[PDB]
């Protein structure tokens, strides 16, 4: 959940 | 405080198929989308009440769009709203979802619900609003991703958002400060 971490789409 | 992040992400893969987005930058865009929804929905409900209309129709969303968004943003948003509603109404015999009938990635049904709780809402109104929010998300994502690529980065970070907002007079007016 880190600010700079890449967003991962949790839906498909 | 609804989350549009999955829909925002889908839009990003259309305008910048090869560009990522950081967690914080996504929360910021999500905040922008939530804020703009509120502004337009509140404006459109007032217009309905002040004109004794029982129903928030797509006509009220359109006028609210022009009341809330600066000039070029408003034109393009109205173009996208009108196209989505025209597609939607021509798709009445389709078996697909409401968003698919509109050609939209943003969720038409959820927009309908949020417009109702905050009286009646015509079926064109959420299609038009979803399309406007999708357009604004795409507009910001296009410019933010251009800023990232020019900065030699493959992921949009909050600074890229800040540059995109500030260097565009209309977005800076809408979302700056």
């Amino acid at each position: 959940d880190g600010d700079d971490e890449e967003f991962v789409n949790e839906e498909y | 405080k609804e989350t549009y992040s999955s829909y925002i992400y889908k839009v990003l893969k259309q305008v910048h198929p090869d560009t990522g987005i950081s967690n914080q930058a996504m929360r910021i865009l999500n905040s922008f989308v939530n804020d703009i929804f509120e502004r337009i929905a509140t404006e459109a409900s007032k217009l309905a009440a002040y004109n004794k209309k029982s129903t928030i129709s797509s006509r009220e969303i359109q006028t609210a769009v022009r009341l809330i968004l600066p000039g070029e943003l408003a034109k393009h948003a109205v173009t996208e709203g009108t196209k989505s509603v025209t597609k939607y109404s021509s798709s009445a015999q389709s078996a697909q979802s409401r968003s698919a009938k509109a050609g939209l990635a943003f969720p038409v049904g959820r927009v309908h619900r949020l417009l109702r709780k905050g009286q009646r809402v015509g079926a064109g109104a959420p299609v038009y609003l979803a399309a406007v929010l999708e357009y604004l998300a795409a507009e910001i994502l296009e410019l933010a991703g251009n800023a990232a690529r020019d900065n030699k980065k493959t992921r949009i970070i909050p600074r890229h958002l800040q540059l995109a907002i500030r260097n565009d007079e209309e977005l800076n007016k809408l979302l700056g400060h």
